DNA sequence: GCAGACACTACGAGTACATA
DNA sequence: TTTTTATGTACTCGTAGTGTCTGC
């Protein structure tokens, strides 16, 4: 019951989706912003063996973080979180579920209307690229037959008309052209290889990360236009 | 403020006697318009105990944790007699400028900081 | 019969809080602008305020979103901070609803002075995504809201009837509260309680449905709890012959006998004198008697400021 | 009847600990009694302008006899940010141990936390599940209305005509218990009589009495003396107006400005026999309206001393 | 014929103008709006109005369109210190290859804490001019230190003449029109919209808004005229049973807003101040300040308040 | 005869460490020594409206007579946040060698100090086991009664 | 008098328990609470001269953080301490000995009731868990043999009911019982090795900690329990 | 094997508000 | 023709110091 450091990292990215989570037994965990921004569901390496729910995530972490990896994580008859170490113990709070905005079941995505496959370095680029450029919305479209990004300065833009970037990604075989936007800040995924599967129905839309072992459903925009 | 204005005229006072007693919880819209038809005549007039005496009297007050009143009364009996002077010394590492700035901020808290600096 | 228990709340007064519009007791035509946004699928900018409490608001807010089946954000406007609108809520507001259900912010008691940079904040923002999402915002000071977002919004007085409107509404609020006490095994034994609950304590459902559980501790609605709910702590008879005839003797000895009862007597002496006393003697009875319940507190000897009520009053009241 | 130990000063150390043990009106305690049998309390609001009723007390006994999660806030530290902090750290914790959590908020009748007040508002509406308030205030007036439609609002210090008989009784064997624990004897059992009385609904002063009381280590007629104090006749301040004097009311009013409100309310009843008719409704609206002001009067004296002027000019006499 | 955002869904900015034309402005304004846009370049421009909703956004929005400007809209309230010297000197040296005239609206920029933005602002405007330039839409005028007003020229909204106003009614009486005509709104009677307009005036914003409230029928019938043209009441039958001296019914509604007596005393205070006579003004909140200010030592809290209602009905002078 | 060498005003120099020392009125001086014969002390608020009778050199006496930890403030420096921090800081602590702690607010009646009063109120009930306070009054009105509810009203008598 | 790294690094801890110090001719410094309830005591290898008090010793260590380590501290002949630089020469202005509070009775211990050490890294791990679980209070009891510290939150938990963290520190010998509270507020010992030393007897006591260089006593709450 | 740079906190300033 | 007094609270902004993370 043990926490290995890489489920920790995915859980410390999940704390920026949403300042807690639910997490039931198992090895499948997943939360949702409050604001219905961005989703992210994962299955993990370590055991999940009691359903506890967590006010704050990050803290806990971040107190997670002055115990010794071989710290023993438990549910304690004091009904909270028990942290046994080779000399310390702690008692983080269970909280009450119903004080933490989780996805009561996981998103089923729909069918894409729109596939394509970032990597992990191409997505790299992409964030240094935006905290030089003050890169804040960026567009996923079709350029000359591909599937591309393009990045925006939306204070300084506005209307969206300055391209900023252009990371040139797949090949698109269909015939539809759509202009999907989706805000930086809702990119809350972990770097890491990327199938991109995009959906989007009338006045509706969203965008799906599928990885190695975590996924993300981050939100588009408003003025995403499309012809699906 | 604007009833202490007022304050200093005495014709005036009769509607200031009376928003000090009712006043309290009387909105600020009401509060100009009552005083609107309650001031007699206008024409704007003039206006409405000193430093180095005020840092004495505010210093001995917080040595001994004595009131105004008490601390004002020390120094006019302690010029009269053992050496105020002297008292003036025990007091020279406690006037910071916090302290200082407090009373008089301007310009006369670096001319009285180094004021009382000479008192040895 | 559409009444809704929460069932997960144990306060009474949030268990059976409305859930539709319907369930809603609102004026005529406010409960018609209600059914129109429903109608229409689309909600605006509106401001729900209300000097008087629990009128139905932060209910309302809830309730409009729900038959819209609105991806709607409930916010305390106490938390609502600048940043807090620069980021979760404008993050929010340019989302697009992955089922398309239109999106809704509900800034819970916003009336707040300290967040006026968030209101200043709010004046572009709410023009900025008019389009995906609306605000719907509860106060309790209206002026408290700036009058640019007062503009921008469609206000909606509550607490605040026509009188053919609070009729109905009391109407409704007596056959709900009926209701209410028929889930939780209340017997109505006299229905004028549940009347006189719901009159005393309009336009403040909340506290109505509160006074229903501080009574219902008995588990009956019986004469004697009505005779609470009007503190009908009976007749006085002995104090308005004592006046009529001037008695001093017995006025003087008599005053002890409401000292414990000040605020209870004090109303139900004017009550009584209003119909025993010449037209205008009854502006000379609220004119003493009033400033004589005024300076009760500050009053030294309860019981000889009460005397002093009584032999003002004989002497000064003509019976007619 | 039950002793905190602990703590050395009697009203402290004998603070009830159940709802049953406490001492207030017949309808208070039913209506107490009721919400504990419910299981579950709600929001409460505790309050009366005259302290040491019960308020604080009852809401620390509320919660023992529910078996809550308690946590009591000193109402002056409730800020709005530790409403946000600790209060919602705590509402939000979760309670396995099925426990229904109340926080109690001590004296929070203040006036610049309005801000921390109007943040509650929706607080309490949204964690209302397992998590209620109690509120405990002098002045009522400070809590916004829109909680005191949240709460349930018990008003202290205003009980019946029969519950103040029935709640001296009970606070009379009550505190010859204090005196059995506490090792005071009592003689003239009429003294705790007088100690109810004299303070009645502030219960903590009445024991802050017995203790500053029993100096000699019984009560002794001596003791019900210093309990019930001057007392006597009105006599040298009857014929003061009497004689319309100088100086001789001016100087008489400091022995009669303590016992201020027995004082008028025998000046009154000895002057009603010798001071003509149509000067008794006169005498009544003078002696009144000094009456009804001490409390605004800042010098009661002084206040008792207008009143003796007043009342040799416009008084008939004989 | 009339500019609509046809993904607006809130009537009150689904038909807002586009161009200066389709604003309804007095004549003098609106004319200077259109000489401006004929001359090239904006100057830096101040459009204040403490009424909002009188035009001062969309005649901002409307001047970079009329101009076909490389505009940049900021929310005042986000333009901050690191924003000035951030994303605005960036745009503002950004290369015009378009030719198209850079102007920076920065709406509702009138704020509390703003100053040392505010001043940047100003000694921004002597570098960076050149360039771009400014228009500023706030309510509050003083809001914005004096500098700014010195350089830019101010345009003050929803102060118009009386010539000036009645021809801006009309032209909204004909705006509510041809929304009524676009939106599917039955007008059975033409003095709704008259009366809609009259009511709140230079607000634009709320009148049509108002329209969208009063079309939960879908028709403007003589009802719904009744609706506009009653005053609606807030403690109207309070002050009614004060000028009548009608004892029963102030003995009746004491116990209506003793609940809230706070705020009840706060309006009552506001409205009596219009209806009573100025030698009436000193009693009034006499009586009235005094019976708050022993609010809660009173025992019965109704009574005290039918006190206050006696009180001023005996003493009260009426208009 | 008590003297604090180290003082240059008669005032605070020759002020009485004993509650014998003081130069009370009769009743005054028996009140005070019960007092400080039960060992223990509980809220007093000892006030007299004539200056320089001896209240702020009681309110010590008695914290020395029954051996106090005592920490004397006046009431004007006694805000809300001193009350927070240091004033609870200590009554929360308990002293090394025992002996009652006592909280001294000299001329606790100003008017400013409404709100920190307000404080007190809880801040005496929950640190009433360790620690207790004594209030100097001119003005007794200027005291919340709900802190004379928790004192010892001593009134110095004619 | 010469002021090195370690010594005006012990004058910025004795700083934090009191706003000035007074301190005598010798090599022994001490400053104690202004309520009593922190006292701090400390032999250095810097040897002073005269005798001096210093009201605002947060501003005094600010001040010298200018001069070069050969900071010449001196008397002015009339009084004050001037500070002789490489190159510069500051005025410092001397307070009286009254204004600080000072400690002035240094009694020894007397017997320690009960005896353990906590580590350096011990104690960093309690300030460190306790600034991200929020940690007020800590009581030092027994249990199964070991003696640990508890850490609670005296504002979220009244009467310390539910425990947040717990650090073992070594077995108990003795057959007795207790529980000694201590306000983590008032305990203001720097970082380093300290064998606890615990005094109490009937209704008084205290907590010692003997570093390698100074010691801290502070004050027990008025809650603590023992049987000794 | 640490620097850099973003990220975070604290604080002075200024602001607005409610009391006596 | 004038220009200021106390206490407590909550919020925003700016900047500056400190903390955690990353390079061709
Ligand atoms: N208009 C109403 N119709 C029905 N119930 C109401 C209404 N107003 C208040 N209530 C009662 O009060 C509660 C709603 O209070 P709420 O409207 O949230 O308070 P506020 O309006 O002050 O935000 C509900 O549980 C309900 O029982
Ligand atoms: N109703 C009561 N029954 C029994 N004892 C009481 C009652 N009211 C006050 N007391 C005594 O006074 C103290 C409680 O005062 P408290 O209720 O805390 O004051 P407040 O009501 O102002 O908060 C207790 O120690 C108790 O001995
Ligand atoms: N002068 C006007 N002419 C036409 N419509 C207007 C005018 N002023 C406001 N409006 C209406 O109000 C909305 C714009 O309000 P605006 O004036 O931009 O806000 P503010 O005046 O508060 O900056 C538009 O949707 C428009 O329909
Ligand atoms: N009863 C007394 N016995 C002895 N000395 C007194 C007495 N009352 C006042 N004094 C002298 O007056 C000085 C100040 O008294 P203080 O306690 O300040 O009285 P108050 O606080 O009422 O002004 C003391 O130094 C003391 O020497
Ligand atoms: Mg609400
Ligand atoms: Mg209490
Ligand atoms: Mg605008
Ligand atoms: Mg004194």
């Amino acid at each position: 019951m043990k926490l290995s450091k890489d489920t920790t990292a995915l859980l410390k990215n999940f704390a920026t989706i949403n300042s807690g989570i639910m997490l039931k037994s198992g090895q499948f965990i997943m939360t949702r912003a409050v604001n219905g921004t961005t989703y992210a569901e994962a299955n993990i390496s370590d055991v999940i063996d009691f359903d506890v729910a967590i006010y704050d995530l990050n803290g806990f972490l971040g107190i997670l973080s002055l115990v010794n990896d071989d710290a023993e994580i438990s549910q304690s008859e004091d009904g909270n979180i028990k942290i046994a170490d080779a000399r310390s113990t702690i008692f983080w709070p269970a909280a009450d579920p119903s004080t933490v905005v989780a996805p009561n079941k996981p998103i089923p995505f729909p069918v894409a209307s729109a596939v394509t496959e970032i990597k992990a370095e191409d997505l790299q680029q992409l964030l240094r690229v935006s905290r030089g450029l003050q890169i804040d919305t960026i567009a996923i479209t079709v350029k000359e037959g591909k599937i591309v990004i393009n990045g925006f300065n939306k204070v300084e833009d506005s209307a969206l008309t300055r391209v900023k970037y252009s990371l040139t990604l797949g090949d698109y075989d269909g015939e539809n052209t759509f202009n999907f936007i989706i805000n930086m800040a809702n990119m809350k995924m972990q770097p890491g290889n990327y199938k991109l599967l995009l959906w989007a129905k009338g006045k509706q839309g969203a965008a799906k990360f599928e990885g190695e072992h975590a996924n993300y459903v981050v939100a588009l925009e408003a003025d995403s236009t499309h012809d699906f | 403020m604007v009833e202490n204005a007022l304050s200093q005229f005495p014709e005036c006072m009769p509607a200031v006697y009376a928003m000090n007693l009712i006043g309290s919880g009387l909105s600020d819209e009401a509060h100009f318009n009552y005083l609107m038809a309650a001031v007699p005549r206008g024409k704007r007039y003039g206006k409405w105990e000193d430093s180095t005496e005020v840092l004495i009297i505010k210093l001995l007050a917080k040595r001994y944790q004595v009131n105004t009143n008490d601390a004002i009364n020390y120094k006019s009996i302690l010029t009269k007699n053992g050496k105020l002077p002297l008292v003036l010394k025990e007091l020279k590492g406690l006037v910071t400028d916090d302290f200082l700035k407090e009373v008089t901020k301007n310009v006369k808290e670096q001319k009285q900081l180094k004021k009382l600096a000479l008192e040895w | 019969s559409m009444i809704t228990v929460n069932e997960k709340e144990h306060i009474l007064e949030q268990k059976y809080r409305p859930s539709t519009i319907d369930e809603c007791i609102l004026p005529a035509f406010d409960k018609e602008t209600f059914k129109s946004i429903t109608s229409k699928g689309k909600i605006p900018h509106i401001i729900l305020h209300s000097p008087s409490p629990g009128t139905g608001k932060t209910t309302v807010a809830k309730a409009l979103c729900h038959d819209v089946n609105a991806d709607m954000m409930f916010v305390n406007g106490s938390d609502c901070k600048i940043d807090f609108v620069r980021g979760p809520l404008t993050n929010f507001a340019s989302a697009a609803s992955f089922d398309g259900r239109q999106k809704v912010i509900v800034i819970d008691e916003f009336c707040r002075s300290g967040l006026a940079e968030s209101q200043r904040h709010l004046r572009s923002f709410m023009e900025a995504y008019s389009s995906n999402c609306s605000i719907i915002i509860t106060a309790n000071n209206i002026d408290g809201i700036i009058k640019p977002l007062q503009s921008r919004c469609r206000v909606i007085t509550f607490g605040q009837p026509t009188d053919e409107d609070k009729i109905e509404m009391m109407k409704q609020m007596i056959r709900r509260l009926t209701e209410i006490c028929k889930h939780e095994g209340i017997a109505i034994a006299d229905m004028k309680v549940v009347a006189a609950l719901v009159k005393k304590n309009f336009p403040d459902f909340r506290k109505t449905i509160g006074e229903l559980d501080s009574y219902s501790s008995k588990g009956v609605l019986d004469a004697g709890i009505l005779s609470l709910v009007t503190n009908d702590r009976g007749a006085i008879d002995d104090v308005l012959e004592s006046l009529k005839n001037k008695d001093v003797k017995q006025l003087r000895a008599l005053a002890p006998k409401y000292a414990a009862d000040y605020s209870w007597f004090v109303g139900k002496l004017a009550e009584e004198i209003y119909s025993r006393v010449t037209p205008q003697s009854i502006i000379r009875m609220y004119e003493i008697v009033g400033e004589n319940n005024q300076y009760h507190g500050i009053a030294a000897n309860t019981e000889l400021h009460l005397a002093y009520l009584f032999i003002q009053l004989a002497c000064e009241m003509q019976w007619k």
